[PDB]
């Protein structure tokens, strides 16, 4: 329900919509996390690191976060 | 948002997950006594947090792999 | 206990980020 | 008057928007400089729209209000109130602005209680009289035993500079402010302490000069340093005199007589300099400009010549050397000369300044402020000016009170003790006067980030049973004794905060009609 | 060796000192990720006169290349910049003067 | 008046979620004050019809019908009393006609 | 004693005279 005419921030709108369409609980936390990954990449951008090299480093880092999250998980419904 | 300090609270919870095996250790607003999320019954879905890390990484990859903006000026 | 809570609902938390972002543009101009 | 309006472009309001615009415009002034009160309050940066904006950062409440240009009519009373506070005592301009705004904020709470506004004026006059006796009975005098008075003066400068940009420089700038007024040894003229601002270096590199600094360096072919000299200053014309006869021409018959007149003009200019060197001097300071013909005469005799220092530059040299102005040279036995040891030139920030090292009867100082930017030097000059003006009046009035919130709780206790001995018509207005006095330690406590709801509650419980010296400790965030920590303020500074805010809140509360006229060239 | 909130700011002070070798390595066409990392490895061993060699295109001895900087240049660049940034976080309120 | 007191808690640096959690416990205690002080009316219908005129007398006192409580209370109590069932609030058709005073109105 | 004081600093004391002066113009128009 915003009038943001910015094509980068429009992708944050579709990110919160895609979390609502698939799961529907973490639409707020998926925007703070995406803004946190881009804020930490700002200091890495000034050090001469390539932006695709940061993007290739995030895929190898997010793969560890998926496998570690599946350690303790149980329900008896 | 709970009124605490971000350094004084995140350093204590993260240090307790290394000295022992990593528990369900988070925070809360009224804090409910201890910081154990298993005792406070703060339960979230696995596929909810799995898609939070997966979708935010792919959206960052599409806004890091861009080096040109071709927007127009005025409307007419 | 939490031993207090200091609610800071005022202006200059946002203006302090404006002075930082303005000085970063000067350091990147003559970098 | 709104119904069937008989005005051209002027508007007015009576008792509905009159007190509404007066309470909005006065609280927003006090809420503006609310963040600059206390030893942990932030500062403001003032900017214009353009056309030589000349940004000037200030923490003092008088310099903020004198440059904003408020369009509100009732807000200009609080702007003019802080202007008199800077001109009389030089401190508490921020404290008198928040206190006058908290009185009208408590008076806005008496709008819905249907209290008559003349009852609040009569209730605050009895509250101000009870608050004068709280500061007068708690004032600490200092007569003899001067080793305790010099320690008391460092607590005054340490309290004033703690609320400014000179936070972690109290080990140096307190000695630069106490010893500057201590070298006056007389009246607080507040102009013998000439502050020179030079770029380059930190604030710790600043110092108090033992002599005196000046500009307009010594001639062309004159000596730069003379040991054990006799300084004679002047305020007379050297060349191109045109001496005091308007309507006098040189009407001759031939051009050979013009060469005799212009040689006679240079002989009288030479004879004037010959009357100066009969005193036996080595340095010469003229307020006016010195041209080339007397400059060659001082250079041939080995005499310095400082031309066009300042109009107030010869006044500071007369107080630092012990001489006189001596604008007429016809009696060498009635002209007292100055005394010095070294007139060497020093270089401060790639600029050669004339250093009058080793002067006798030096009742003048020179503070060499060095800072990182020009914005720091403009702030440190006003921060030192807010510290030298209090010490110039502390030596005239040695009565001091315990600051840091201790003086405000003593004033609020005397009002609350007499609010219970009054009938209920004026007792509600006296309780609002005591609540506004407790807001002044609440703004100081909340600016640091402490629990202001509990620290002022601990101050009110302490002052209710003894503890006349208990105040707010901003170092650790607790309640401590103000006589041990050494946080004191002057009596005349704290009296002018109480008295001028009570008089300014009396004017705005008595306004029921704001009739503004039609402005010119505003369409 | 410090603790509390002071230990997180000296690390922020030390990480801001690595910008000038990151600036010098990026302007020289070298990789600034491995240049500042190799410079911290040489100074940890004891090489106090190590730096960026723009002629060889790497890290070598500075006094061999005759690169001499005075002490008053680098001390006043650290003293005046720290005194400036200690005031910008204290001076923060926008007041537009009319 | 709740938000006016919440504006007074701006300068006291109180967290706004503490005011929400403080008012939820305050509203829960305020429900018990009205529930324990409520006066019920079952049988003895001659006191319930007197109680109904006190409800209409309190509601019409804050309106334009100030000096008409001797008439308009009987026009409001007996209108609902003639329903003898559900409060449909549409069988009471109000017809507004000009002419005459408010005392000339009738059921 | 004065037995109280009721300060009424509000709007509609002046609007009440506006309804009076407007109704006087109607009665004087058809007078
Ligand atoms: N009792 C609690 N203690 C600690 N944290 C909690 C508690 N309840 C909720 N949270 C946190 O609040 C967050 C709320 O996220 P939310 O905004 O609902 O995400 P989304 O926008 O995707 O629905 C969750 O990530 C959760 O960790
Ligand atoms: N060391 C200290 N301990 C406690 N309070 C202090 C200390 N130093 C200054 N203060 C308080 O900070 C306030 C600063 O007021 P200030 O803005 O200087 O007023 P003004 O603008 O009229 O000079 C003073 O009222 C004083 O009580
Ligand atoms: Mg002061
Ligand atoms: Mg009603």
């Amino acid at each position: 329900m915003m009038d943001v005419d910015h094509q980068i921030a429009k992708l944050m709108v579709e990110l919160s919509k895609s979390q609502d369409d698939e799961i529907g609980d973490g639409t707020t936390g998926v925007v703070v996390l995406a803004g946190a990954l881009l804020e930490e990449a700002e200091q890495l951008l000034d050090r001469g690191i390539h932006p695709i090299r940061i993007a290739d480093g995030y895929e190898q880092a997010a793969r560890v976060a998926i496998e570690h999250l599946d350690k303790i998980s149980d329900s008896v419904l | 948002n709970s009124g605490m300090n971000p350094i004084q609270t995140m350093t204590e919870v993260r240090a307790r997950q290394v000295k022992e095996m990593n528990p369900a250790l988070g925070i809360d607003c009224l804090h409910k006594g201890t910081n154990d999320m298993k005792q406070q019954h703060v339960i979230e879905t696995l596929i909810g947090k799995k898609q939070q890390i997966s979708l935010a990484t792919q959206m960052v990859r599409m806004i890091l792999k861009i080096d040109d903006i071709r927007k127009p000026g005025e409307s007419e | 206990r939490g031993k207090g809570a200091y609610q800071d609902r005022d202006k200059p938390a946002q203006i302090r980020f404006s002075n930082i972002s303005a000085a970063k543009a000067v350091a990147d101009a003559i970098r | 008057a709104p119904v069937n309006i008989f005005k051209a472009g002027a508007d007015e309001e009576r008792a509905e928007t009159a007190r509404l615009t007066s309470f909005i415009g006065a609280i927003a002034i006090g809420d503006l400089v609310k963040s600059t009160l206390g030893p942990k309050g932030m500062d403001k940066i003032l900017l214009s729209s353009g056309r030589d904006a000349s940004l000037m950062v200030t923490n003092d409440g008088a310099t903020i209000l004198k440059n904003i240009g408020v369009d509100n009519p009732a807000a200009k009373v609080l702007v003019d109130m802080s202007r008199v506070q800077d001109d009389e005592v030089g401190d508490g301009t921020t404290s008198v602005t928040v206190l006058a705004a908290e009185l009208l904020r408590e008076a806005e709470s008496l709008i819905a209680k249907k209290i008559h506004p003349q009852t609040i004026i009569a209730g605050w006059r009895e509250a101000t009289k009870a608050a004068r006796e709280a500061l007068l009975s708690s004032a600490v005098d200092h007569g003899s035993d001067e080793v305790k008075f010099r320690q008391d003066l460092m607590n005054i400068a340490g309290t004033t500079l703690s609320s400014k940009l000179l936070t972690h420089h109290k080990d140096h700038f307190t000695k630069l402010a106490v010893e500057a007024v201590l070298r006056l040894k007389g009246s607080g003229n507040l102009e013998a302490i000439h502050i020179i601002k030079k770029l380059g270096g930190s604030l710790a590199d600043s110092y108090l000069d033992e002599g005196f600094l000046l500009d307009k360096k010594i001639g062309v072919n004159q000596p730069k340093r003379i040991e054990n000299a006799k300084i004679l200053i002047a305020n007379t014309g050297m060349d191109t005199d045109k001496i005091k006869i308007f309507g006098s021409r040189v009407r001759v018959d031939s051009t050979a007589k013009v060469a005799e007149i212009e040689h006679a003009e240079k002989e009288k200019m030479k004879e004037k300099v010959e009357r100066i060197l009969k005193h036996g001097i080595n340095c010469f300071i003229n307020r006016q400009l010195i041209y080339n013909y007397p400059e060659q005469l001082f250079g041939a005799a080995g005499v310095m010549a400082i031309e066009h220092a300042d109009f107030a530059g010869v006044e500071r040299l007369a107080l630092v050397t012990g001489g006189e102005i001596a604008s007429t040279f016809d009696h060498p036995e009635l002209v007292k000369l100055g005394s010095c040891k070294l007139i060497e030139e020093v270089m401060i920030g790639e600029d050669k300044l004339i250093h009058f090292s080793g002067v006798a009867l030096g009742e003048a100082c020179t503070i060499v402020l060095r800072g990182a930017t020009q914005q720091i030097l403009d702030e440190a000059e006003r921060s030192l000016h807010d510290a030298l003006c209090v010490l110039a009046q502390t030596v005239k009035d040695s009565r001091t009170v315990y600051g840091g919130g201790c003086s405000e709780m003593l004033m609020a206790h005397a009002v609350t003790q007499l609010a219970n001995r009054t009938p209920g018509k004026e007792a509600v207005a006296m309780e609002s006067y005591a609540k506004a006095l407790r807001m002044l330690p609440t703004i100081i406590a909340d600016n640091a980030g402490y629990d202001s709801a509990d620290l002022v509650a601990q101050l009110r419980a302490a002052h209710s049973e003894g503890n006349t010296t208990a105040g707010l400790d901003m170092r650790e965030g607790t309640i401590g004794d103000m006589a041990i920590l050494g946080i004191t303020e002057s009596f005349q500074v704290k009296r002018q905060v109480l008295l001028s805010a009570a008089e300014a809140a009396e004017v705005i509360l008595r306004v029921d009609n704001i009739i503004k006229a039609a402005p010119r060239k505003r369409v | 060796t410090l603790s509390g909130m002071e230990s997180y700011c000296v690390r922020a002070f030390a990480d801001a000192m690595e910008v000038i070798p990151s600036t010098l390595a990026e302007n020289a066409g070298l990789n600034p990720i491995s240049t500042v990392t190799e410079l911290r490895n040489r100074h940890a061993q004891g090489e106090k006169t190590a730096g960026i060699n723009v002629r060889k295109g790497g890290i070598s001895n500075i006094l061999e290349e005759l690169v001499v900087q005075p002490l008053l240049v680098s001390v006043s660049a650290l003293t005046l910049a720290t005194e400036t940034v200690r005031s910008i976080l204290k001076i923060d309120d926008v007041v537009n003067t009319r």
